RNA sequence: CCAGCCCUAGAACAGGGCACA
């Protein structure tokens, strides 16, 4: 197995200077061997990216799935250890900026169908893992407008060269 | 009917990343401005509910220690008292529950 | 800015909800009554 | 004077800002107070904040994100509290927002507040070769259809009245000025200082004399969002996109013995209590109307 | 093709929908207030209805006696319904039930769950949602809007 | 077909396995103080002054 | 320096703990830059256990002492003070040594600070205490 | 309900006027458009009147089936077949 | 504008209504 979103969260920085701008602080934790299935767990993850934990947990709250509330857990855990561990005051100040979910180990059983007939069935585990970083969240891109949908078109007319011409 | 082939991953994900697949965001939620907990404008507190749904058993587990048959249901109105509190004019000939318990603040006396 | 879903009887009253259909009532009975005689305003011509 | 307007604007806020690193220096270590939370919500809840540094906001931001969306207005301990005022002793604080039970406080502040915005409009939506000084704020209910401002154009300007599309002007400024975040900031100054920070409007002048005069020290509260500098009684909202729907509604010209003034009335709801299309308009129409209420 | 369709099609046919409504009418007789799921308490609220107006139809009432001895499974409620409920309910004439949904359940099946309760009852009151006050900004305006029209005439 | 998992991390101490160590605990200090020295609240004044 | 090594040949196994424990995953920057008042012996004691025949004997010296402490983040920022400022602080130092051990090292093993000295620095960050956590069928009393 | 009627340029009438039923004389003839009953999602039986196999005579679960929808050669189907839908 | 609630609209998503009463 791997074990290094554990690790993730022990390596320590040198001082700032005087004059750099604060480092926000980052908080690494992961769920393993969860009973839920992978691409189930990655929909809720996806659901949650990018969000500020408050909004993650009141979207979690409702959330009718059933790793909601794993994945409401480990929130709620990273945000405690954001606060106790981690020099973070504010709680309400974090966002998810990673929100993943990755297999583990499957316990492999058999399905019986008829005929004297079977398959090989998987019960399957995943892992949640999940990065909480201090700041507000970041905004959301917005679409192309037309404005720059027409300069990057005149660039690429003023880019082009007279091919095999030399 | 079997597959004629494999289906490569960038057509599985074209599939099940498709927004008509993904959970949609609620924007129906709001916090409770009797306890501070989140629910929707639509559904009742889920708080607030656990509250007084914990009560009501209490009650109706006492009125039913009241009435050791079970065909037993009374003929008429019923009243629940707390501790320190008087059966009133107009509460007087209805059966009558007493609870140890403090009145609870949102239940009103009536 | 995450701004929430919201109905015209989500911010009113008890009291208010009444006179605001009575108010759009009124208003809906007096502009339908001002079109009651269109050949004499300004027609157009036949 | 020779000053331009833009330099005008820079000496205020230079001063201003020379004031608030006073105010600052003022208390040279670091204390801690401790804040009791005396909301329904989460009782008992304590918060061991900086002295004259964390406000009412930092509060909310330990609190939850729900606090620093939905409270508008503190109470500390006996008085309503504005979200970017640092707090000064130990206290309790209640916040306050705007579907409370008793939210007048609230409704006073939010309309200070539109109060204060529309007059920033209109004192920068005007020529520089016309001379225009705001008087005042008129308090008004929130029962009367709008909010007031009192204006005083230039002596040759005293003939025309805008039009609908010099008032669309006026609401598309406004709509202009919610739309970038402009958080309102207060500064407990005192009348000597008040008075070489504004220096040039007579009437200004004249309600800052009248607003010290009541009291003992002679401290009175200037507020300040962007680059606009403005005196007015009570706390105000925390920021300006709160405000969602925004409309200039009419002027209307008070001739006195003295001079004449221009009463800019306007029209404003919230993000959280905004209205349909109808009842809009019919609020609208309503605050056409004049709005006569000073004592 | 339901065009026109009152009734929904609930547990293993019309019959067996029947009893799961008379079951679930004896329990809100009984209880005064039960929770089950939001279509089957909706499905309930109108036989609610129209079993209290049969029980103000009066006891000495032959049809309304044998129609609460089909419906009531429990014998004892009956006289209940026939001199709790119905006196009760004289003044009013169709608000006697009121229904809330109530968050999912908790169980797997994330069932939509509501709750019905008879009016004027001895149990605690449900956290009902309650409007604004008049003291909001929008509703302080329509204030002043009633009392200029008021004014006006 | 027939697996399972294994590695369920559980910390468990007995005092029959505690008792019966084949060497006793070899410790180079105690554990905390025993007689704690209470000082005068006088040393921020006394202090002042060398003698 | 993060010297384990030595740490643990300096002070003994009382004091290692309570020393490293909560800086583990920080950075500090201690100095020594002056000295008011040496150090002075106030009290010496011995506790001598005969299941063993162990006898250890415990000194206490008060020291007023000038340190420059500044306890950094693992992120890097300043989290407790300033590495300029040579705050004054009266500690007493409680070393212990083995004297049956034939090597016996003088190992500090307790600190003792008076219950009257001054409160420590405030830290820079702020701290929301939480209230009690009420089931829903319990009520908030409020305590006066 | 906005609906748009095609006039000529002599029989236009200024916008905001209101039309009566009298518009229309005892005796005359008309066209009525308007979004007929729908039926949803129905099957080819009841969508285009096809006719079924026998009922009992050993047909296996093709009882409303529409049976072949295309020809071998042509290895595909035309685009006005008709099929099962809405209604 | 679309939270919710009805529908002669609908597999889901969509679509029509929710002031007279
Ligand atoms: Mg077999
Ligand atoms: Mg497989
Ligand atoms: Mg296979
Ligand atoms: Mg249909
Ligand atoms: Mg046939
Ligand atoms: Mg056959
Ligand atoms: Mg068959
Ligand atoms: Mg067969
Ligand atoms: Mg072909
Ligand atoms: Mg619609
Ligand atoms: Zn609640």
């Amino acid at each position: 197995i791997s074990r290094k979103w554990e690790k993730k969260n022990k390596i320590v920085y040198p001082p700032q200077l005087p004059g750099e701008p604060r480092r926000p602080a980052e908080i690494y934790h992961c769920r393993r061997q969860i009973k839920y299935s992978k691409d189930k767990m990655w929909y809720l993850a996806k659901l949650i990216r990018g969000m500020s934990i408050d909004q993650a947990l009141a979207q979690l709250e409702f959330s009718d799935k059933k790793g909601a509330q794993i994945i409401k857990e480990v929130l709620l855990e990273a945000q405690d250890m954001a606060v106790r561990d981690h020099n973070v005051e504010f709680r309400s100040n974090l966002y998810v900026a990673e929100s993943t979910s990755g297999r583990g180990q499957y316990l492999k059983r058999i399905r019986y169908h008829g005929r004297g007939r079977f398959g090989i069935m998987e019960k399957v585990f995943c892992h949640y893992f999940v990065k909480l970083v201090e700041g507000p969240p970041p905004p959301r891109e917005a679409p192309k407008t037309a404005v720059a949908h027409a300069r990057e078109y005149i660039q690429e007319l003023r880019n082009r060269t007279i091919t095999h011409a030399l | 009917a079997a597959p004629k082939n494999r289906r490569s991953i960038e057509v599985n994900r074209c599939r099940r990343r498709n927004p008509q697949k993904l959970i949609k965001v609620k924007n129906n939620i709001d916090v409770c401005p009797e306890c501070g907990h989140l629910k929707q404008k639509h559904i009742l507190c889920g708080y607030c509910y656990e509250k007084v749904r914990k009560e009501t058993a209490e009650i109706r587990r006492q009125m039913g220690k009241q009435e050791g048959g079970p065909f037993r249901a009374p003929t008429t109105e019923t009243v629940v008292l707390y501790s320190g509190e008087t059966p009133s004019e107009q509460d007087q000939g209805k059966r009558i529950i007493e609870r140890e318990r403090k009145r609870p603040s949102w239940f009103t006396q009536n | 800015h995450g701004k929430s879903v919201t109905w015209w009887d989500e911010h009113l009253s008890e009291e208010n909800v009444p006179f605001v259909k009575q108010l759009v009532s009124d208003e809906n009975k007096a502009q339908l009554a001002s079109k009651l005689c269109p050949l004499k305003d300004e027609p157009w011509p036949i | 004077s020779q000053l331009s307007p833009t330099e005008l604007i820079e000496m205020q806020n230079d001063l201003f800002n020379k004031e608030k690193n006073r105010q600052l220096s003022l208390t040279p270590r670091t204390e801690k107070i401790e804040v009791k939370h005396v909301g329904k919500t989460d009782p008992g809840t304590v918060f061991v904040m900086n002295k004259n540094i964390s406000t009412p906001y930092s509060c909310a931001m330990h609190l939850s994100e729900w606090y620093c969306r939905k409270s508008i207005l503190a109470l500390v301990d006996g008085q309503p509290w504005d979200m970017y005022k640092p707090l000064t002793k130990s206290c309790e604080i209640k916040f306050l927002t705007f579907k409370d039970d008793d939210p007048g406080e609230v409704n006073k502040a939010y309309w200070r507040s539109c109060a204060m915005m529309m007059g920033c409009v209109i004192e920068r939506a005007f020529k520089d070769e016309y001379v225009v000084s705001l008087v005042r704020a008129p308090e008004v209910p929130v029962i009367a259809g709008a909010f007031c401002y009192d204006v005083v154009l230039d002596k040759r300007l005293d003939e025309w009245m805008p039009t609908k599309e010099n008032l669309h002007s006026f609401t598309k400024d406004a709509r202009a000025l919610i739309y970038k975040d402009l958080p309102f900031e207060t500064l407990e100054v005192e009348a000597k200082v008040a008075l070489e920070i504004f220096q040039h409007n007579k009437y200004k002048l004249d309600f800052i004399e009248e607003k010290a005069s009541q009291n003992p020290e002679r401290i009175v509260k200037l507020h300040r969002f962007g680059d606009f500098i403005d005196v007015s009684e009570g706390p105000l909202i925390p920021r300006t996109s709160i405000c969602f729907q925004y409309e200039v509604s009419a002027v209307h010209n008070l001739q006195t013995q003295s001079s004449l003034v221009r009463r800019f009335q306007g029209l404003s709801l919230p993000v959280h209590l905004r209205a349909h299309f109808t009842i809009w308009n019919k609020l609208l129409e309503r605050s056409r109307k004049m709005v006569t209420e000073d004592k | 093709i339901s065009h026109g369709r009152v009734f929904r099609r609930l547990g293993l046919g019309p019959e067996s929908r029947i009893h799961l409504l008379q079951n679930l009418l004896t329990g809100l007789v009984r209880h005064e207030r039960i929770e089950a799921s939001w279509a089957r308490v909706d499905e309930l609220r109108g036989y609610a209805e129209k079993l209290i107006d049969y029980g103000k139809l009066g006891d000495t009432n032959e049809r309304a006696m044998r129609m609460a001895d089909f419906w009531l499974t429990e014998k004892d409620l009956i006289p209940k319904l026939f001199q709790v409920l119905a006196p009760r309910f004289q003044g009013q004439n169709g608000g006697y039930t009121r229904m809330l949904q109530i968050p999912n359940r908790n169980e797997q099946d994330r069932a939509k769950m509501a709750v019905i309760e008879y009016k004027g009852n001895c149990l605690p009151p449900l956290p009902l949602p309650r409007r604004d006050s008049n003291l909001t900004l929008l509703n302080q305006l329509l204030q002043g809007l009633r009392q200029d029209q008021e004014a006006s005439s | 077909s027939e697996k399972e998992f294994v590695e369920h991390a559980r910390k468990a101490g007995l005092v029959i396995p505690h008792e019966r160590l084949e060497r006793p605990i070899h410790l180079a200090c105690t554990a905390g103080i025993f007689d704690a020295y209470v000082p005068p609240e006088g040393d921020a004044r006394i202090s002042s002054l060398s003698k | 320096n993060s010297d384990h090594d030595r740490l643990h040949t300096l002070v003994t196994e009382n004091c290692f703990p309570d020393m490293v424990w909560d800086i583990r995953y920080k950075t500090v920057r201690w100095s020594f830059v002056e000295s008011l008042e040496p150090p002075q012996v106030v009290q010496v004691r011995c506790s001598s256990l005969m299941n063993q025949g162990n006898i250890y004997g415990q000194v206490t010296v008060r020291m007023h002492t000038r340190q420059t402490l500044a306890i950094y983040d693992r992120f890097g920022r300043l989290m407790y003070g300033q590495e300029d400022v040579p705050r004054d602080v009266l500690e007493y130092v409680v070393f212990e040594k083995h004297l049956v051990d034939p090597y016996g090292s003088w190992r500090m093993h307790g600190k003792i600070i008076p219950p009257w000295a001054p409160p420590k620095q405030p830290i820079l960050k702020t701290v929301m205490i939480p209230g009690p956590q009420l089931k829903p069928w319990e009520e908030f009393e409020e305590p006066q | 309900k906005v609906k748009i009627f095609n006039v000529t340029e002599n029989a236009v009438i200024k916008p905001g006027t209101p039309l009566y039923a009298a518009h229309f004389r005892p005796g005359q003839y008309v066209d009525v458009t308007a979004k007929t009953i729908g039926k949803g999602f129905q099957g080819v039986m009841r969508r285009w009147g096809f006719k079924g196999q026998p009922a009992t005579h050993g047909q296996t679960k093709t009882h409303r089936r529409p049976g072949a929808i295309s020809t071998g050669d042509v290895a595909r189907v035309w685009p006005g077949t008709k099929m099962p839908g809405q209604l």
